[PDB]
């Protein structure tokens, strides 16, 4: 683990959740 | 009915994924605020 | 077997889960700002 | 954004994280 | 049936285990605020 | 509290994660 790759890490990670967000967002929608 | 439990089922599946994509980024909140607290 | 009343609540179920992911990934995003800034001030 | 807000903000998702996990537990035991 | 007993009883199961990792995720979150709030006071 | 009971704190509560994680790994019915 590194601060270069933290930040790396988390926009990445913060990407992957909102894009999981937005798929249970749509399959809630039933 | 297996159509509402196999999308009810997939949403297991989705919340599941969300949460372990969250523990990732609480592990490396854990990381920073150490780092920080090991300068102090 | 009748199990309307159950599958029509683990939606509902379903729902108050995915919004407490939401809220706690907003409050992930205020952590994250708060280690941004108190790494600049050192 | 400042410290006196982020306190704000933080005690406002802290309050309805508690709230969500209150429904969700009156929901589980059916 | 006897397996739509099961996958509902298997659904509502997994129902549980979702719950608690929310709520052992917002135990870690409150500490990470707690560590925030005692390293900013110090700067 | 104690930066000495927050590490034990810290770890403590991951490992509940990553076991209630790996139980819902064991317990995702992907049908």
């Amino acid at each position: 683990m590194t601060w270069e790759e933290w930040d790396k890490k988390i926009e990445e990670y913060t990407k992957k959740i909102e894009e999981l967000i937005k798929k249970s967002q749509n399959q809630q929608i039933d | 009915a297996r159509q509402l439990l196999s999308g009810i089922v997939q949403q297991q599946n989705n919340l599941l994924r969300a949460i372990e994509a969250q523990q990732h980024l609480l592990q490396l909140t854990v990381w920073g605020i150490k780092q920080l607290q090991a300068r102090i």
